[PDB]
């Protein structure tokens, strides 16, 4: 099997996609009608990280800082 | 929306994401509510109300997916909005919201085609008579009415096997009546659904009512904009002069919806977050509801129940807007019986005092007094020993654990599991069978006879079978 | 008549436990209540903060 | 004696503005220097009413969204 590398150092961007980015993956298998599990952690960075993003970004800030983006992100 | 050649373009001025800035002919534009399409690609977008803003240019938004953007843009405008083809055929068939036949597909012909956004009040329109509606619910009816076109609340929960409520509601639409309604679930687990469709095969009834599913696997945009949907799609039905009750999702999830659409509006949210005018919004949604002069719309929704906060804004709609309470609890269907339902704790204003009847209130207002006995007594007992008490204690006692036990009943729908063909209640049969029970009339037959079971002229016939 | 007083002792104390218990129940209503003001509260200043901080 | 229709979806013109509107009225006894009697309540709808009217406003409110306007409109 292989796991993701995630670093602090790692660019926020990478970050923030990082799970997302992660998704991708077992489409092969299941999408390959193979079957798979993932972990799931608290990243929970990602919201400063897409957010203080959206702070870059501009962008209106939901409650915490942070937008409904998380249901839209989960 | 547009009877439709042409439409033109626009150009696509800004694009964050749903933020449509888009630009049309310096001429004119169509209403917020109306709406217009481009094909972008693999596909025609339409995009939500703009709002007011320039150069042909305004802000608009959708569900669907924004990748792939190009600057300049050009969208065909629809004119008369949101007009959409339901038909009676859709009565156990599904659709998109888009109308798109979503599941395997049952190509669902349709002749209706109506914009949604249609209004429902008139003035002095509905009927001035106030009917009630009669479920044939041995403990929720009897024990509590139901008024014709109703709103009503909702408490229970997992566990709760509320579809088992359901299919009730299914027999006793056919079988009280032609009228027929169906509701649809908005961001929710998907497995539920399917089963629920697996459910519907059991259940087999599903051709009475059919809906499009949120499932929250799902835009906002859709998902607030559902509403409008089934509330033109009943619209076909008491319309129709058909009546009918659909149930609800997750209010919650759609007033929040709401706010996630303010901060999408950049606008300022209402306090607590919520949508600086989601009042108004409840406005649509309970304004909604009637009985019609010809027809009647009742329904029930559970909504999010957020932390159990009275304090909360959505409470206060609740409370504000709720005309009826449900109730059901895991205690008490922890005692085992099939009525999960919490048997205290249920109130409508509507069935409650003489000028609704007062014998009813009788047999009833007393009936009260019997729960609080109850409560007292199968309470008080643990404690120490029962020696002591009253042998009216005891008596009280019998008639408490077989007046429970007199309640459970059978029901047809729960054939499929047992066979039981189940039975539609009788208001002159129950408040005649409870209101003797009360006097501990009959007083000899046996507990156990009594619960799940018939008339107390059948279970009376039980005492036979006894 | 010694035992008498005892017993009766046992009960008596054992009834006293059950109201003293049940009083506080209500107080406890209360402070939800005021988590209830506060909960309300640190959505408020937390609120008025978040106007703020969008300044 | 009479009186006005008030629902729901009316809006905060006839809304928030409406008890106010309403008043002169009386004007008509009371003005003919008769007395006159009036009932309204749940004035509470005419606060956030007016409040998304602040919304418009775009002014900052105060507590529960509140403006003193209340005193003036009071």
């Amino acid at each position: 099997t292989i796991v993701v590398v995630a670093t602090a150092s790692e660019s926020a961007a990478l970050q923030y996609l990082a799970p997302y980015a992660g998704a991708a993956m077992g489409e092969y298998f299941r999408d390959r009608g193979e079957d798979a599990l993932i972990i799931y952690d608290d990243l929970s960075k990602q919201a400063v990280a897409y957010r203080q993003i959206s702070l870059l970004l501009r962008r209106p800030p939901g409650r915490e800082a942070f937008p409904g983006d998380v249901f839209y992100l989960h | 929306h547009h009877h439709h050649h042409g439409m033109a373009t626009g150009k696509i001025v800004q694009v964050i994401g749903a933020v449509v800035d888009v630009e049309f002919p310096q001429d004119a534009v169509p209403r917020v509510y109306d709406a217009l399409e481009v094909q972008n690609g693999n596909e025609r977008l339409v995009l939500e109300v703009q709002q007011q803003l320039g150069g042909g240019i305004v802000r608009t938004i959708a569900m669907g997916s924004s990748d792939g953007l190009r600057r300049g843009l050009d969208v065909k405008d629809l004119e008369h909005p949101i007009e959409v083809p339901v038909g009676k055929a859709t009565l156990g068939r599904i659709m998109n919201v888009l109308g798109e036949p979503v599941d395997m597909k049952g190509e669902i012909g349709e002749e209706e085609r109506w914009a949604i956004h249609r209004a429902a009040p008139s003035y002095e329109e509905l009927s001035n008579s106030q009917e009630l509606l009669e479920t044939g619910i041995k403990v929720i009816d009897l024990m509590a009415p139901f008024a014709k076109g109703g709103k009503v609340g909702l408490f229970g929960g997992a566990g709760v096997g509320k579809t088992v409520n359901m299919m009730e509601l299914i027999r006793n639409i056919a079988i009280e009546h032609s009228g027929y309604s169906v509701f649809a679930g908005v961001g929710e687990r998907t497995r539920e659904g399917n089963d629920f469709y697996h459910e519907m095969t059991d259940s087999n009834v599903i051709d009475k009512v059919s809906l499009v599913y949120g499932q929250m696997n799902e835009p906002p945009g859709n998902r607030l904009r559902v509403a409008l949907t089934g509330l033109t799609m009943a619209e076909k039905f008491r319309d129709e002069g058909r009546d009918v009750l659909l149930f609800v999702d997750n209010i919650y999830r759609y007033t929040l919806a709401g706010t996630e659409v303010s901060a999408l509006l950049g606008r300022m949210p209402s306090a607590v977050g919520y949508q600086p005018t989601l009042a108004e919004e409840m406005g649509v949604l309970q304004e909604r509801i009637t009985s019609t002069k010809t027809g009647s719309i009742t329904s029930v929704q559970a909504v999010y129940v957020p932390a159990d906060d009275l304090t909360d804004p959505s409470p206060a709609t609740t409370f504000a807007h709720l005309d009826a309470t449900v109730v059901l609890s895991r205690q008490i269907a922890s005692l085992g019986i099939y009525p999960a339902v919490d048997p205290l704790d249920s109130t409508s204003r509507q069935l409650d005092p003489l000028v609704v009847g007062q014998e009813h209130y009788d047999t009833a207002r007393g009936v009260q007094s019997i729960l609080q006995r109850y409560q007292e007594l199968k309470d008080i007992i643990a404690i120490l020993g029962m020696d002591e008490l009253s042998e009216e204690d005891k008596l009280v006692v019998a008639r408490a654990r077989k007046i429970q036990r007199f309640l459970s009943q059978p029901f047809f729908v729960a054939e499929v599991f047992t066979g039981s063909p189940g039975k539609y209640v009788s208001l002159k049969d129950t408040i005649r069978g409870f209101k003797g029970i009360m006097e501990g009339e009959y007083d000899h037959l046996p507990e156990q006879a009594f619960y799940m079971v018939g008339s107390i002229e059948e279970a009376v016939e039980k005492a036979k079978k006894l | 008549g010694v035992v008498e007083n005892l017993a009766s002792e046992q009960a008596a104390r054992m009834v006293a436990m059950k109201a003293a218990t049940d009083n506080g129940g209500s107080l406890i209503k209360e402070l939800q209540l005021v988590y209830n003001k506060a909960r309300q509260a640190s959505i408020t200043q937390e609120l008025t903060e978040i106007v703020s901080g969008a300044a």
